[PDB]
């Protein structure tokens, strides 16, 4: 259909994070069986393979922000990737690597359709500048290369020259921000940015959230809407297998019924599936309930309702 | 104050005690770690006094066992088949350090050095503060004890740390001085007391009928 | 499992001013790690509860910063007795790691090694081995290079060097490297070169000597 | 600021309970770190020491009302100290202990407020008359001592004399009852006390929970605000180091929020974390668990946010 037509794009990168590891990302989500998941309900799977990110080996770093370089050429060459799958007029499932990659995702997504709303579910909010970081981790730092706002308040990070910001602060949501940087909550407030953290989730119950959040961004018109997703928002209990654990997160449920809602708004157009570190399991059965966490997640952005599906003919025959 | 006992060294091809004084037990946790040599601290455990509560590292659950005693006040830690050892306590903080505990991971049967010196009387070729030296080689196990002259010539001591042979697992250590040529009429013994095998080395070396 | 990194692997630095370290983190664990004070043969000693407070009368310098994941030590009031293996250790999550170390040294100058070969003993060769010991002596700082000639021929993996400590009175190091080789290979050659490439040396000093020549 | 004005207050006291180790509050919640995690954010901490509590030997008990002596000068000396410190303006943070302290812990707080609320968050009602009681653990019996109401309903326990019932019954809530003797249910229904039982958490949402019990509370007039907290009243999945581990308590993310609502009004008055055991950890993670929690519950109770905070100053320099 328009929905569940997929482009999958593997992103087996690393150098955005510390923790080796997040390379086997897409290993680990494409050997548990996810193209396979796609394809019984009516998924016009394509794979695109995994991107062949260089090396660049004189990454010398900015004065906090390490890697900037490796960081740049990744996100460039995905966002040409991206924006050649959108040309294929798919869904652009990306799973990676981390979020320093989702510059890119949400790069070749604008691209492509310059009117797009960006969910960004995560424990954290992303939204350090390079000013304002303290670890220079560009996984702490992809939204604030995105937001027009903050130009001017971003220096010219060597390998980030082709990046253009793209969406406004008035159009991307933050569902489960439970760990923010001082410099993270003053932008925060000083954007005007809407934002569910879990105080708001607490309060309102995730049916009062999603629709909320749905009425904000598609209230006044209908567009493209971009889910990107850390496995870490929801609860640790659910993800162990992820680099920044932050207790108190989403259930498993509500993570479902935010991927249900998205689907039924019917405007999902880019997803991105970032943070899964095999490597952090302390035992394997961790990591399985991690990685089917996360393929439940996707499989219910593409119509695998709890409620369950039937494809339209008579099964009474 | 929070004072400890530990005990003690070993050698094996294995219970650590960790006597708790001074203080009240049951109110501090005994957490072992450990050091290998000339390396970073390695977290073991956990143990409450009211029960054994185990929270092991992952990679030292099997080999590392920790029991507790919780009448008299020690603290075991058991092992199977290289590093040193401590216990500490007050789990958030680490303030209540041990004395340290050395087990080698070892094969090696226990042996006095052999020692190969060379101590010239500063008479080698023509060089006023000429060098001298012993070559403590081939003992088991640590430490050898070298004092040279009894102890007399303590300016220029130069006690090298035991550098272990991958030959027989028989460390090597060397402890040299630094004399003047105007000294040719004294001998420089070095005393090697490798005192866990109970030998005692005394050295010198002579010329080869020179000009 | 939180990776601590701390980024001054080792650090040379005078009686003086200012000190300050870093222990940088995997994650936010949001102020709660501590600090030590591992001095050579001793265990460990707490320094710091988190990112500060001072435990206990540790004395004047030893103030730290956090929120929240670069975490600092400053030495203030550098102390020269405080030259010990550092670390950091995180606590609010398992298991506890540590950190690897940030061995404060004394800077002093660049000095050259008194360099002294010596030849393996007739006691080495009533043995039927022979150790070749080439010293390096009052030098800093321990960045140094000991090449082996054996009748001008560059060997490898018959030698075992060995490290002193950082000294008390002159800041110096003390340096030999052991070309243990056997009775046989000893014989075969005379010139045993001890090429010394130190910082405190222009050139690569080659103290060699014969074989039966002392 | 005149919130996060904190006197600390330790009382490691166990006499009014029958498992020892609760006397390992204070020196846990100490030795994990609290002093210093308030002093990030702008907390005038003070610590006043935990109190010598003596001990009588002879402590010979009532009928059922085992040990009254000794919790009776425990709690005198702990009204003392604690309205030694409001008389320093301060919020008078107390954490023991057990729920016996917060006799003494409410009393010399409506010695200089009289005009309280309390918010008494536990598993249990804690209303148990000398009377009605089975256990005599007056753990079980701090209420029925404060209130007005009960007054002719409480024999003179020795130890007691000192004790005057301060707050009525329609200024006091319960959240999260889910283990009420058949006494204490009918006091309870007696008394026209306000509860929310886990029954009408799980009708009515968190959110809509805190809200009905601050228009319950201060929808007449601004007054001080008492929230005292069992750790217990959490689900033991979160804390099971405590001594009345009831199953299907309320969520970590639950409990978050009432303490973030409770700072939002910033009529926070008193604090009061009590029944925190180290010894009833079947791990030292257990305890480690136990007490991460109470702390965030402790620091979410002064200003710390899952949203985040920010020091006023632009972060943008
Ligand atoms: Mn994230
Ligand atoms: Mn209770």
């Amino acid at each position: 259909a328009k929905s569940r037509t997929i482009g999958i794009i593997g992103a087996p990168f690393s150098k955005g994070q510390p923790r080796g590891g997040v390379e086997e990302g897409p290993t680990v989500l494409r050997k548990a069986g996810l193209l396979e998941k796609l394809k019984e309900q009516e998924c016009d799977v394509k794979d695109y393979g995994d991107l062949p990110f260089a090396d660049i080996p004189n990454d010398s770093p900015f004065q906090i922000v390490k890697n900037p370089r490796s960081v740049g050429k990744a996100s460039e060459q995905l966002a040409g990737k991206v924006a050649e799958v959108k040309k294929n007029g798919r869904i652009s499932l990306v799973l990676g690597g981390d979020h320093s990659l989702a510059i890119g995702s949400i790069s070749g997504h604008a691209r492509v359709h310059p009117d797009l709303g960006v969910i960004w579910v995560d424990a954290h909010t992303d939204i350090n500048t390079p000013l304002t970081t303290t670890s220079g981790n560009l996984h702490g730092q992809p939204v604030s290369f995105l937001l027009k706002e903050l130009k001017g308040k971003i220096p010219d990070v060597p390998g980030f020259s082709w990046v253009t910001p793209c969406i406004s602060a008035k159009d991307i949501v933050y569902i489960g921000l439970r760990d923010v940087d001082p410099g993270e909550h003053y932008i925060l407030k000083t954007l005007g940015i809407k934002y569910f953290s879990m105080t708001e989730v607490d309060r309102l119950g995730i049916g009062k959230v999603m629709e909320e959040t749905l009425s904000y961004l598609l209230g006044r018109k209908k567009r493209p809407i971009h889910l990107s997703f850390d496995v870490d928002g929801l609860d640790p209990s659910f993800t162990p297998a992820t680099g920044t654990p932050v207790v108190g997160g989403l259930t498993y449920r509500e993570g479902l019924y935010i991927t249900e809602e998205i689907y039924k708004t019917g405007l999902l157009s880019g997803l991105d599936i970032m943070e899964v570190n095999p490597s952090l399991g302390k035992t394997p059965e961790e990591v399985t309930r991690t990685v089917n966490t996360a393929v439940a997640i996707t499989l219910a952005c593409f119509g695998l309702a709890r409620e369950g599906n039937h494809k339209p003919i008579d099964y009474l025959n | 104050e929070v004072q400890l006992v530990q005990s003690g060294a070993e050698v094996k091809k294995v219970k650590v005690s960790c006597k708790a004084s001074g203080y009240t037990f049951t109110d501090y946790y005994m957490n072992w770690v450990r050091q290998a040599p000339g390396q970073g601290l390695e977290w073991i455990g956990v143990i409450s006094p009211y029960n054994g509560g185990t929270t092991y590292n992952q990679k030292f659950k099997g080999k590392a066992t920790l029991t507790v005693d919780k009448s008299t006040s020690t603290a075991y830690m058991e092992l199977s088949s290289t590093a040193v050892y401590y216990c500490v306590y007050d789990l958030y903080y680490f303030d209540y350090w041990g004395q340290g505990t050395l087990v080698t991971v070892s094969s090696a049967s226990t042996k006095g050095p052999s020692v190969f010196p060379l101590a010239p009387c500063s008479r080698s070729t023509s060089e006023s503060t000429a060098a001298l030296g012993c070559l403590v080689k081939d003992y088991f196990p640590e430490p050898v004890t070298v004092s040279w002259n009894s102890g007399a010539l303590t300016s220029g001591v130069h006690t090298f740390p035991a550098v272990l042979q991958s030959s027989g697992l028989y460390s090597l250590s060397s402890v040299v001085t630094v004399p003047s040529s105007s000294l040719g009429t004294k001998t420089y013994t070095c005393n090697v007391d490798h005192k866990p095998s109970n030998t005692k080395v005394d050295k010198r070396v002579e010329s080869k009928y020179g000009p | 499992e939180i990776v601590l990194t701390q980024s001054p692997a080792t650090l040379s630095l005078s009686p003086g001013e200012r000190a300050t370290l870093s222990c940088r983190a995997s994650q936010r664990i949001s102020n709660d790690l501590h600090w030590y004070q591992q001095k050579p043969g001793q265990a460990p000693r707490l320094l710091i509860k988190y990112a500060s407070q001072s435990i206990s009368g540790i004395p004047s310098r030893f103030s730290g910063s956090g929120s929240g994941t670069d975490f600092t030590l400053t030495i203030s009031s550098l102390e020269p007795e405080d030259f010990a293996v550092y670390y950091c250790q995180q606590s609010n999550s398992w298991p506890r790691t540590f950190g690897g170390g940030t061995k404060l040294e004394i800077k002093r100058t660049v000095a050259a090694p008194s360099v002294f070969i010596f030849p393996p003993s007739d006691e080495q060769l009533k043995s039927g081995t022979a150790s070749v010991v080439c010293l390096l002596n009052n030098f800093y700082p321990r960045e140094a290079k000991v090449q082996w000639k054996v009748d001008n021929a560059l060997q490898s993996g018959n030698s075992q060097e060995s490290v002193t400590e950082q000294d008390s009175k002159d800041s110096t190091y003390s340096l030999s490297s052991t070309l243990t080789l056997s009775k046989a290979d000893y014989e075969k050659h005379k010139v045993y070169a001890c090429e010394v490439t130190h910082q405190g040396l222009s050139s690569p000093v080659t103290k060699s000597f014969n074989r039966g020549e002392c």
